[PDB]
């Protein structure tokens, strides 16, 4: 009624329409690395009026733990507000922790007023996070009904499926060093109609000295050269 | 509309409110009135039906006092229209304890009308059935008259008519000449269009509650003395 | 027709429906007349009787010394009604001493009754009120309506055929001002015999009557206290 | 059914409330252009006044949110209003709770996020008010946002809204492709010949209201008849 | 509220043939200190009804702007109808009463004048709720000082002229001003009748100090 | 085109001879200037025999006083200033197309391609096209 | 500390000394007690400073925010009524006394006092704090109808001056506001600047 | 008109919303309890094997719920997340309390309670899941139960709730023998029970995820078999079937 709701016989309808909906189309790729994870994402702005300096897909909602999504990005902010203001109360109940990969299960675990409360309608977002406070990187992806589901490597997006095959078939792997992100790029020109810039994508990093949203200077170094 | 038009809340495929679509129509259909801003202040009137002889001297008037010189001229339904009469009261009551003096009416028509709004947002609640001038006088201010309607905002009017016959009745309001012309001249001259506007062609006789604001009153929004515009009533008949 | 199901909804061709339908209910209920006066007010209400052995059920409900109601309507939400303008009037007299003038009481259950025309899951106060009080302009008659909309009145009936009595009432209307005590309440009387059929007639164990005055605070007259006003019935069924 | 009835997921993976609430704002018959300028920021939109009886003093579809930040409304006059007043509440409130101004990034961010909780849950409906506001952000020059009954808060350089938006977007990209910053008479003058392109009336300066952010001068300059004018007559020369 | 801090000292009033006059010096008493001199502790509740308050100024304000905006809402409904003084007196009460109970009480000991259905009306309200009317009230000191030439007076005149009470006010002033500490030498004097309120304005009495002479 | 809003035929009667008179020999600017503001409070309300009489006043102030520049740029700023009225621009047009080919001079051949310039902003089979046709045969 | 406010033809002029106490040690000696409530508006506070500065920016809120919403500079009378309702609602727990002035050009050169307690009254001229109680013979005396601005500034910079050398919580330099139409002018006098009556007892 | 949520009879006198959520907790998910002396086990089909995962969260049917009982959910992981919380929530609750661990049979009778309101009353869907328990306590030692969205539990000592719930609890009616029942043995045949319905014989360790319950001197120790002793336990299994089949 108020909450996450609409299961018939067998079935979640309201549930599987919300992923339809998070079909969405914004490829949105992660990979989990040995040395870090990246999440990288694709903004193809509606002509060039738009700006995109001014507003980002990949938000780092603490120190070390990055965040990117897919489909309705007006429920992908308040989701990230949400979660911003839930890792900073566990950061303040236990105090000093920097907790981050420690942090990163138990912040994918809280995101469950993401969708166990759906609020009426529920959240037609999936959401990648990326931490690596424990000597080891976590990338987890929640998806607007289920939980935690602790990914190595996904695409959240309109080809999804096919990027998926890609990362698979480029062979995820183990022991990929941090500079996989060239590999989650050729994900993204898997499912990218154009020629792919510095301001048309967009990819954060998450290793053990923290997370950091690469900037157009390091996104344009990697593009060159592919 | 049929199927979008049972809840405020759903808006229509083309994107409209059907539910203030149809408030709008109890507004059309009540009886009308009209409010001009003379020179030096604003006059009202309005025309109300007599259903039956039963009734006493002009009762439930469709003029109302909200504050001291406010004055609130309204036409549709009129119990919801008395409710938001109230509503208005309290509001000018709430911001001359808390802010001192009187309440500027531009101010006093906005809070009123972001108020109405508010009935019109939601489902449960259901929008207004009125369309109301609010009319005050300072000397500070000049005159200001702000015509609401059912779900819209409040806009300055120099002149404005609602209900029944807009139109007609607009059509000579424009004609008319104000900015120049005294409260006292236009106090005859919208008993003059009332009485144009049809009273009796298809329904009962009508009574003319005709209402002042201006420097003539000092501010002190009040009903015209009717015994002595008994007279403005018969220059309008001629 | 979908848009007459809610009271919220708003009907396409102007006023909505079930506010409409709420009258109906004022309309179905035992007659009743209240006709002012140059210094009195009075009620004359159809006691509607159920069946011979059971009393002819109350109407002309008792309010304060100087208001007195009579309903007309659905009864379930009437003696609600009836307690709110009590308190409301026990509430003058608590603060300031003094009697909670009619006019004030009147916008009062507008206001009242206005709001569950717009709220959801609420429906309209479906009574017909006929307030008589006596404030200091002189005795006044007031109708209230379900659709919250009250009105002033110098005779006004409300009630089943309550048309034939509002025609006489307006006809003999003139001559109100103007009229002893018994005079005016022989007035209603006549205004409502002329309600109920041919068959029926005015009887002590049928009527009430409700009286307040300048002098006289508000009294609840019945089968003895009505006879010596039915006397003198002049009676044309 | 009830998928295009109300704020839920369509089963084909849409939602079709908000994709409806959009076209409200085309709805009302009015159209608005921004444009970010090398240092200023100008915004227009016409301004029409059916029948003079009007107030054309205040009949104004722009607004101040605070004293640097200026805001245009397109559509329903309520609901934009009703934004209005929540904008500058939120700018107030920004103002309290931290000592310096909101910048208008921030702003546009609050005010989406109303919007989006608007468009979640099923008792409320979306605003069917599109606002454009601008104003000039230290560290970052002129900006301009927009937001939208969805919750989508973005929009830059050139932004346009209303009925004919896409006319006036599709003239604005020409403009900006073409690579020349605007001092602070062409990005006016740009604005001006778009929305005149868009609407060809040639624009007697007393139908359209425009505002202007300038860097040296900040706060929002609803600029007068003399300053539309002056621009009108160099603009056409 | 609890402990004020600028208090108006005494008031008083007496009621005659066909009207009321009362009256209260212009000085906000901050403790010991006569800070404010040039403040009305007189209101016009309406046209009929005047009202002085002696005690906190804060609450006095408070309390007119209550008043006022309840008889401006009642005036508005145009209903004929107005707040006889005597309903007046009773809501103070009341409203004093109320506080009282909440424990929040009102600083203000406060006499209600007016002129009615031909008939004068003159109300008594203090803090703690007790009210009454007399012929002659006095707030404060005023109660021990002036209030007993009021009474000497009215026990063998039970009624009163106006010029001969308006002269008696200015007298029991005098006295005030003379054997009160609080006091000082500028009162309004506030006279209701048929006509309505009309208020002097910063009348002043005359001292005399002629016993000066008498210490030697 | 528009409706007119406030006719000033009265004023243009009683000033623009007594105008004229002021200036005969055309030294004075502030003359034409003020006709300039009159003709624009005209056309702000739309009217169009007071702007064409104005305009046609002006062109004819200029023969007499044989400015050829100052009429150049002055014809200029009538038809750029916001195009005013086409009904008077076109009148304005159809007098100088009469004048030009009275005088035969040297800078004629500039009277007719500044013409040319002003008529072809476009507005050709609108509003006159046939002054255009014979400034060009003047021109052969 | 002193706050003093004085109502001239066209403007007002504002005083406050810059000291705070706290026991017998100066808390800030620079304290600046001339906060803006609006551009035109001005406020002195005195008594608890976190009570006067939690409601000073309390009444700065309400204030842009209703003038904002008016489109027009708000009245001295109104900004007075709201300090007057903020501070009865909670005097019991407030204790802080307010002199407020600025323009307007409803009005113009407006000053009304708000002290502890709640009760709002305009005067010409307005004292308050703890070293005001001992000018009030000075001020009352040297005070004449229709000064000018310059006479209304050195009266009340005169005025602070000797509340400040004879307060002993008042002490430190002297800040002054002119409030008039053309706009708002600070400044600070400070060591030898401040008018000294120099007090040299004969041995 | 408004949309009003079903939580109410049928003609003839049935919660059918329930009914039907019950059935649809068998289909998706697989977990079966078998009680031994000396120590119970619980065996849970991994259903999502991609190679993709990282498998971090080191259980994902299997929640260790107490310090003395551990659950295993067949439902909507959504609706299972949060009744795992709140049967912590209950159970440490409980040990502050009586500072004593709970019993298992008062900890799900508690659950159930919460599943009978979340069915019982509002406009609420029922809890969409039915979970397994394995517990030790000090007055019935070894327990297992199992409760079903009905809130309907039932003290079992083997029993399957997964899709094939039939076929196993049939597999276990037919080779289950009690007391003799050891925990080795219990292995064998959870083990031979989850080869029996998953399909695909030789049942990689990587998609059966078993975990012990045993007591120890004094305290109850909850292993999770990690995957190289399920695999003995796998190759073990397979000489046993080996020798068996080769031996007619």
């Amino acid at each position: 009624f108020s909450l996450t709701t609409f299961s018939p016989s067998g079935k979640l309808v309201q549930i599987e329409y919300a992923l339809a909906a998070v079909a969405g189309g914004a490829p949105s790729v992660g990979i989990k690395a040995a040395n870090g994870v990246v999440l990288a994402t694709e903004k193809k702005q509606k002509s060039i009026l738009y700006d995109e300096r001014s507003v980002h897909k990949v938000e780092p909602i603490t120190k070390h733990i990055g965040l990117v999504y897919s489909g309705m990005g007006p429920d992908y902010r308040v989701l990230v507000h949400r979660a911003r203001k839930l890792a900073q109360q566990y950061y303040l109940v236990y105090q000093e922790p920097i907790p981050t990969a420690q942090l990163v299960q138990r912040v994918a675990s809280v995101m469950q007023e993401y969708t166990q409360s759906g609020g009426v309608r529920p959240f037609g977002v999936s959401l990648l996070i990326c931490g690596w406070n424990e000597g080891r990187p976590y990338l987890f992806q929640s998806d607007p009904s289920g939980a935690y589901f602790a990914w190595k490597a996904t695409a959240m997006g309109k080809n999804y499926v096919n990027g998926k095959t890609f990362l698979e078939k480029r062979y995820n792997e183990d022991l990929e060093l941090e500079d996989a992100i060239h590999t989650a790029i050729l994900t993204l020109k898997e499912s990218f109609e154009g020629q792919m810039t510095e301001d048309n994508i967009e990819v954060g990093i998450c290793n053990e000295a923290g997370f950091r949203r690469l900037t157009p200077t390091e996104v344009k170094d990697y593009l060159a050269a592919i | 509309g049929t199927g979008y038009d049972l809840s405020a809340s759903t808006f229509s495929p083309d994107g409209r409110v059907f539910q203030v679509e149809y408030a709008m129509k109890a507004v059309e259909n009540s009886s009308t009135a009209i409010g001009i801003r003379c020179k030096d202040g604003v006059v009202f009137g309005v025309e109300k039906l007599v259903l039956s002889k039963l009734y006493e001297e002009g009762s439930n008037k469709r003029l109302f006092n909200v504050d001291r010189h406010v004055g609130m001229a309204v036409a549709g339904l009129l119990a919801d229209a008395r409710s938001l009469a109230d509503i208005a009261r309290e509001e000018a009551s709430n911001f001359r304890s808390n802010f001192g003096y009187n309440i500027p009416l531009k101010h006093l028509a906005d809070r009123v009308a972001m108020y109405v709004h508010a009935y019109t947002l939601y489902s449960a609640v259901r929008p207004f059935g009125c369309s109301f001038m609010l009319g005050s006088y300072s000397v500070n201010d000049g005159a200001q008259l702000y015509m609401i309607d059912p779900s819209g905002v409040s806009y300055g009017y120099w002149g404005c008519a609602i209900g029944k016959a807009r139109q007609a009745a607009k059509t000579e309001i424009e004609k008319l000449q104000m900015k120049e012309m005294t409260c006292r001249d236009i106090v005859k001259e919208v008993a003059k269009i009332i009485y144009i506007v049809h009273d009796e062609v298809k329904d009962k006789a009508f009574e003319l509650e005709l209402s002042w604001v201006g420097e003539l009153t000092n501010g002190r929004h009040e009903i015209v003395p009717k015994d002595i515009r008994e007279e403005a009533e018969k220059y309008a008949k001629e | 027709n979908q848009y007459d199901n809610d009271v919220t909804v708003w009907s396409p061709q102007g006023r909505i429906h079930q506010i409409e339908y709420a009258m109906e209910a004022v309309k179905q209920g035992s007659a009743t007349v209240g006709l002012k006066s140059k210094t009195h007010a009075v009620l004359v209400a159809l006691k509607r009787a159920q069946s011979e052995l059971a009393a002819h059920q109350k109407k002309i409900l008792h309010v304060d010394n100087h208001i007195g109601i009579s309903i007309a309507g659905l009864t379930a939400d009437a003696r609600l009604l009836c307690n709110f303008m009590r308190q409301e009037c026990l509430d003058s007299r608590f603060v300031f001493d003094r009697p909670l003038p009619v006019s004030r009481l009147v916008s009062l259950i507008g206001s009242k009754t206005q709001i569950p025309t717009q709220r959801y899951g609420r429906r309209p106060y479906g009574v017909g009120l006929l307030i008589a009080g006596y404030d200091d302009m002189g005795p006044h008659i007031f109708q209230t309506c379900p659709s919250a909309n009250y009105f002033d009145c110098r005779a006004m009936s409300i009630g089943a055929r309550s048309q034939s009595a509002r025609t006489y009432l307006e006809r003999h209307m003139s001559e109100f001002m103007e009229c002893n005590l018994n005079e005016l309440v022989k007035h209603g009387l006549r205004a409502l015999r002329e309600t109920l059929p041919a068959e029926q007639d005015l009887t002590t164990k049928n009527v009430s009557i409700g009286i307040v005055g300048k002098d006289l605070e508000f009294t609840i007259y019945d089968d003895d206290d009505v006879s010596p006003f039915l006397e003198g019935l002049e009676e044309r069924p | 059914g009830f998928d295009r009835h109300i704020t839920i997921f369509s089963p084909e993976g849409r939602l079709y409330q908000v994709e409806y609430a959009f076209k409200a704002i085309n709805q009302g018959g009015l159209t608005s252009v921004a444009v970010r300028g090398k240092d200023c920021a100008v915004i227009v939109t016409q301004k029409k006044v059916p029948d003079k009886l009007l107030d054309s003093s205040t009949v104004t579809h722009l607004f101040k949110i605070t004293e640097n930040i200026g805001c245009v409304m397109t559509g329903m006059t309520a609901d934009s209003r009703s934004q209005v007043q929540r904008a500058r509440y939120e700018a107030a409130n920004w103002k309290y709770k931290y000592g310096y101004e909101i910048p208008v990034d921030m702003l546009c961010k609050r005010i989406a996020d109303i919007s989006q909780v608007y468009t979640q849950n099923a008792e409320m409906r979306p605003l069917g008010c599109c606002m454009i506001l601008i104003g000039i952000d230290e560290e970052q020059g002129p900006q301009v946002y927009k937001c939208d009954p969805a919750g989508y808060y973005c929009g830059f350089k050139a932004t346009a809204a209303g009925v004919k938006q896409t006319e006036s977007t599709s003239f604005l990209e020409k403009k900006v492709k073409k690579k020349f910053d605007w001092t602070f008479e062409q990005t006016v003058e740009t604005a001006i010949t778009c929305l005149s392109t868009v609407l060809s009336i040639d624009f007697k300066p007393s139908e359209i209201e425009v505002g202007v952010v300038t860097v040296e001068n900040p706060k929002f300059r609803i600029l007068t008849e003399a300053e539309i004018d002056a621009h009108l007559v160099a603009l056409a020369e | 509220t609890q402990n004020p801090m600028v208090t108006g000292t005494s008031v008083l009033g007496v009621k005659f043939e066909g009207g009321v006059v009362i009256a209260a010096d212009m000085l906000g008493s901050y403790g010991s200190l006569a800070r404010f001199r040039n403040i009305s502790r007189i209101m016009r509740v309406n046209n009929s009804t005047m009202l002085g308050a002696s005690g906190d100024y804060a609450d006095f304000q408070y309390l007119k702007q209550v008043l006022g905006q309840m008889v401006i809402d009642e005036e508005l409904l145009g209903d004929g109808h107005s707040y006889s003084p005597r309903a007046i007196h009773s809501w103070l009460t009341r409203a004093m009463y109320s506080r009282r109970s909440k424990m929040n009480p009102l600083w203000n000991t406060m006499v209600i004048g007016g002129y009615a259905d031909g008939e004068s009306f003159l109300g008594y309200v203090d803090m703690l709720g007790v009210a009454y009317e007399a012929p002659s009230l006095a707030t404060g000191y005023g109660a021990y000082l002036a209030q007993p030439l009021l009474r000497e007076v009215l026990e063998k005149q039970p009624v009163l002229s106006q010029t001969e009470a308006r002269d008696l006010v200015e007298r029991c002033m005098r006295v005030l001003y003379y054997r009160d500490a609080r006091s000082y030498n500028r009162f309004q004097i506030a006279t209701v009748t048929e006509k309505g309120v009309e208020i002097e304005g910063p009348l002043s009495t005359e001292t005399n100090w002629d016993i000066a002479h008498m210490i030697s | 085109i528009v409706k007119m809003e406030v006719d000033y035929s009265a004023t243009v009667d009683q000033r623009l001879p007594e105008c004229a008179k002021l200036a005969k020999e055309g030294r004075l600017q502030e003359v034409i200037e003020t006709l300039l503001s009159l003709e624009k409070q005209t056309r702000t309300a739309s009217d169009m025999v007071s702007t064409s009489r104005i305009l046609v006043a002006v062109v004819k102030m200029c023969y007499e006083a044989k400015e050829w520049d100052l009429l150049n740029e002055n014809i200029m700023l009538l038809s750029k200033r916001r195009s005013q009225l086409k009904q008077a621009v076109a009148k304005m047009v159809q007098q100088c197309c009469t004048y030009v080919e009275e005088i035969t001079d040297l800078p004629i051949k500039l009277r007719l391609i500044d013409t040319l310039r002003m008529v072809t902003e476009g507005k050709i089979y609108v509003e006159i096209e046939r002054a255009r046709l014979t400034k060009t045969l003047a021109t052969i | 500390t002193t706050i003093m406010a004085v109502q001239f033809d066209g403007g007002v002029v504002l005083g406050a000394d810059s000291r705070t106490t706290t026991g017998s040690y100066i808390a800030n000696r620079v304290t600046d007690k001339l906060t803006p409530i609006h551009d035109r508006i001005f406020c002195c506070r005195s008594g608890s400073a976190a009570d006067t500065q939690a409601v000073a920016d309390a009444v700065t809120y309400q204030l842009g925010f209703h003038s904002i919403e008016l489109n027009e500079p708000p009245l001295v009378h109104t900004a007075a009524s709201l300090f007057k309702e903020m501070c009865y609602r909670y005097r019991e727990d407030l204790m802080a006394g307010i002199i407020i002035a600025g323009w307007d050009p409803q009005e113009g050169g407006q000053v009304y006092s708000v002290p502890m307690g709640g009760m709002m009254v305009r005067q010409s001229f307005a004292i308050g704090g703890s070293g005001s109680s001992y000018i009030y013979g000075y001020v009352d005396a040297t005070y004449r109808e229709g000064m000018t601005k310059e006479e209304c500034l050195q009266f009340t910079a005169n005025a602070l001056a000797l509340a400040m050398e004879r307060d002993g919580s008042s002490g430190g330099v002297i800040r002054l506001a002119a409030i008039a139409e053309s706009g708002v002018e600070r400044q600070v006098l400070l060591g030898d600047q401040i008018p000294k009556f120099a007090v040299a007892t004969l041995p | 008109r408004y949309d009003s949520r079903t939580t109410i009879f049928s003609p003839e006198g049935r919660l059918y919303q329930v009914e039907y959520a019950m059935e649809a907790i068998g289909h998706a998910g697989t977990c079966l309890g078998i009680l031994a002396n000396d120590g119970v086990l619980l065996a849970a089909e991994r259903r999502n094997i991609h190679k993709l995962l990282d498998e971090v969260f080191f259980s994902e049917k299997i929640y260790k719920l107490n310090e003395d009982m551990a659950c295993s959910v067949a439902g909507i992981t959504s609706d299972a997340n949060v009744l795992t919380n709140e049967l912590r929530l209950i159970a440490q609750r409980y040990l502050l309390q009586y500072q004593e661990p709970i019993p298992c049979e008062q900890l799900v009778t508690a659950l159930c309670d919460i599943k009978q309101a979340y069915t019982q009353f509002g406009g609420k869907r029922p809890f969409g899941v039915s979970l397994l328990y394995i517990g030790w306590d000090k007055h019935y030692g070894f327990q297992l139960y199992q409760s079903d969205p009905s809130g309907n539990y039932g003290g079992w000592k083997a029993t399957c709730i997964g899709n094939n719930s039939a076929a196993a609890v049939s597999m276990l009616k037919q080779d289950y023998k009690e007391g003799e029942m050891t925990l080795k043995s219990a292995l064998a045949l959870a083990i031979k029970v989850l080869n029996k319905t998953m399909d695909v014989s030789k049942l990689s360790a990587e998609k059966v995820e078993i975990a012990t319950l045993t007591r120890e001197n004094g305290k109850t120790v909850i292993r999770v078999l990690k995957q190289k002793e399920v695999e003995q336990l796998i190759k073990k299994h397979e000489e046993e079937e080996a020798k068996a089949e080769r031996e007619k």
